[PDB]
């Protein structure tokens, strides 16, 4: 193996008095003619490399024969009918059917054929109360332009003319006379709420709000309550807060009364029984809770807390008359059904932990729906009966992959300084703890991002061949509160380093694997995550897998977006302590001459303007001039799902190759 | 106010 | 405050 040559040139910064140079600078510039030149140089030898696995066609082949599949939503009634989206796979938009019982179901709005080429999309969707009409928005392109079209449901022909010029709208009815919708103009950045009624012209359209200047917003938003009796409207001039009005629908030209009359903070209405409201909120509370207050004196300091903030961030679903409370519990779901007294009926029994959607539905619907998955398992569909609590199976995945031969556990480990960090597991049943599986450790580490569990066809394919796949909810991520995310930042980052560490020693302690079976992988904060670690302990894994990383992290702030993350990080401009500390763990800078490096695939595209190449081309750079071991230091750039399959295909070929396997572990 | 607010 | 998020 001979790496392309890459010239080293004599820049030199300096930071409070100290030298640090910075030999490929040059490769900063992904678009010079040298660094292209290079680019192309470097993927001429990774491929040569990949080209001698001889297993590699044959998990691409398995990848690309299970990555499309058919999917169906949870059906709802409207009217006579249950509707119902289904996708068969490779269907760009999905499709609506529709069922009436004792009958077969039936296509009954495909939004792929509404313009030939497929440029005309479906957004918004909402039926009269009594389900005969439907009133649903098209884009054309990547516009932010709508149309509300209107339908009877029955004959499924126009019912109207389609209503123009609508943008950023919702569409909520007001029983079977109309609806009110969101509109620029009549019927400027004066964004209003009108009343289309069923059988009259838009330019008819009353104002309901946004036209004098104490209404004047960028954004508003009108939602009706199922019973019809309140009429919700929201303002905003950002994405952060929001004032909330409401109106009783069922007095008299009823005057607006202020829910919030402030942008402070978020908040949106849940539902109302009788003339108590249910709002969920962030005021005064970042991870959000749901109030109640009596809509004829609705503000603030009137709001009682029905479920209370905590730790993990609330999201709340109403059906059938109750409640449920969803948040993610060391990583994992969790519901909690409330009847709307706040009194806790039970702790839904979720089939496993994973994560969960659905819950949503009206206030008679006999049962609700929700949809399952996580890394070893597809995303399923199962029916709740919220009167006894019982789950059954309504739909099981498509997928190529039967949840039962699959497992995930929960483990929790400790970091080296005492702290307790969760790990899920993920492998196919049969697994034995001689320490021999070969194992990919993936994590973050940072931004209050958690690492919640999702099915994927790829990870789902490394199962298959015998892989174990592991995910550490370390430091710096939002599994727990603020004080968990803090103590992953600026001069605490080392900690996040170190929980990761503690992870691949936890793995191979506890029999799932070894060091020659381990590879560790992240992406961007991610591939800084294995930038560190492979520097600080290259003899911890086989295979380092470092994807879009930050590596330099002495000039990541002077680049494209870097700005946003020096929060997390930190600059080394803001003091010598500070730039002391990135440098202590910058992998760029700790890649030493001499030193034997796992295998190595860095991977980034040729262009980025979220994470600069620069950062990647000199890491590989460095690791190819300094590694004096044996193993591979290679770099892919990358230049549709074809690349994600060929992308997912060459790391877990390079993977298995790297630890000496002449054939797959398990034959899929 | 949200968790990024922080 | 505290653990809190």
């Amino acid at each position: 193996l001979h790496y392309p040559v890459t010239r080293q040139g004599e820049q030199v910064d300096h930071y409070f008095g100290q030298a640090v140079a910075d030999p490929y600078r040059w490769l900063e510039d992904d678009r010079s003619p040298e660094t292209e030149a290079w680019v192309k140089a470097q993927n001429a030898v990774t491929q040569d490399y990949l080209a001698q696995i001889p297993y590699r066609a044959a998990i691409k082949e398995k990848l690309a024969a299970s990555w499309n599949y058919a999917k169906e939503g949870a059906p709802f009634r409207e009217g006579r009918y249950h509707y119902f989206f289904k996708n068969d796979g490779l269907q760009n938009q999905n499709v609506l059917w529709r069922q009436q019982e004792g009958k077969p179901a039936e296509v009954f709005l495909d939004p792929n054929t509404l313009s030939p080429d497929g440029t005309t999309a479906l957004d918004q969707l909402s039926f009269s109360r009594d389900g005969r009409i439907l009133a649903y928005s098209l884009s054309l392109a990547g516009s932010d332009w709508r149309e509300i079209h209107l339908m009877d449901v029955e004959s499924k022909q126009p019912l109207e003319t389609p209503l123009k010029d609508v943008k950023f709208s919702g569409i909520s009815w007001l029983g079977n006379e109309g609806f009110f919708y969101s509109s620029y103009d009549k019927p400027t950045d004066q964004h209003k709420v009108y009343f289309h009624r069923l059988g009259t012209a838009q330019e008819d359209d009353r104002l309901v709000f946004g036209a004098i200047p104490a209404q004047h917003h960028r954004y508003v938003g009108a939602t009706v309550t199922e019973d019809d009796r309140f009429l919700l409207i929201s303002a905003a001039n950002s994405t952060s807060g929001n004032r909330l009005y409401v109106k009783d629908l069922s007095q008299e030209n009823a005057p607006l009364l202020t829910v919030q009359g402030d942008l402070d903070a978020d908040v949106s209405l849940v539902d109302n029984k009788g003339s108590t409201l249910y709002l969920l909120t962030n005021r005064d509370a970042p991870n959000r809770r749901l109030v109640t207050v009596d809509a004829a004196n609705p503000g603030p300091a009137h709001w009682r807390d029905l479920i209370p903030e905590r730790q993990q961030v609330l999201t709340v679903h109403s059906g059938s008359g109750y409640l449920f409370a969803e948040y993610m519990v060391d990583a994992t779901a969790r519901v909690e059904q409330f009847d709307y007294e706040g009194k806790r009926v039970r702790e839904v029994a979720l089939p496993g932990l994973g994560s969960v959607s659905g819950f949503n539905g009206k206030h008679d619907d006999p049962a609700l729906y929700f949809g399952f998955e996580n890394y070893a398992q597809p995303p399923t569909l199962y029916r709740f009966e919220p009167k006894s609590g019982a789950i059954s199976l309504y739909r099981a995945s498509a997928a190529p992959f039967k949840p039962e031969d699959y497992v995930s556990e929960q483990r929790f480990y400790q970091s080296k300084d005492g702290t307790r960090v969760p790990l899920i597991i993920s492998y196919r049943k049969g697994l034995k703890l001689d320490g021999s599986n070969p194992t990919i450790l993936y994590g973050y580490g940072g931004f209050d991002v958690s690492l919640t569990p999702s099915f994927s066809v790829s990870v789902a394919n490394w199962l298959d061949l015998g892989g174990v796949y592991a995910v550490a909810n370390l430091r710096g991520g939002g599994e727990y509160g603020q004080a968990w995310h803090l103590a992953g930042t600026q001069q605490n980052k080392q900690n996040v380093f170190d929980d990761f560490i503690a992870a691949a020693e936890y793995l191979k302690a506890e029999g799932y694997t070894r060091t020659d079976r381990l590879a560790i992988r992240g992406g961007s904060n991610g591939g800084l995550l294995v930038g560190a670690v492979m520097t600080q302990r290259p003899d911890l894994m086989r295979v380092a897998l470092p994807a879009v990383g930050v590596l330099d992290m002495l000039r990541y702030h002077t680049f494209t977006a870097g700005t946003g993350w020096a929060y997390d990080y930190g600059t080394s401009a803001d003091s010598e302590a500070m730039f002391d500390y990135l440098k202590g763990y910058s992998p760029l800078h700790n890649v030493r001459p001499g030193v034997s490096y796992p295998s190595t695939m860095v991977t980034t595209a040729d262009h980025n303007d979220r994470v600069v190449p620069a950062h990647s081309f000199k890491f590989a750079a460095t690791l190819q001039a300094d590694n004096a071991g044996p193993h591979p230091q290679l770099i892919r750039i990358e230049t549709p799902v074809a690349k994600l399959i060929e992308q997912s295909a060459d790391i877990y070929a390079f993977t298995l190759y790297e630890m000496g396997y002449r054939e797959l572990p398990r034959q899929p | 106010m949200t968790r990024s607010a922080f």
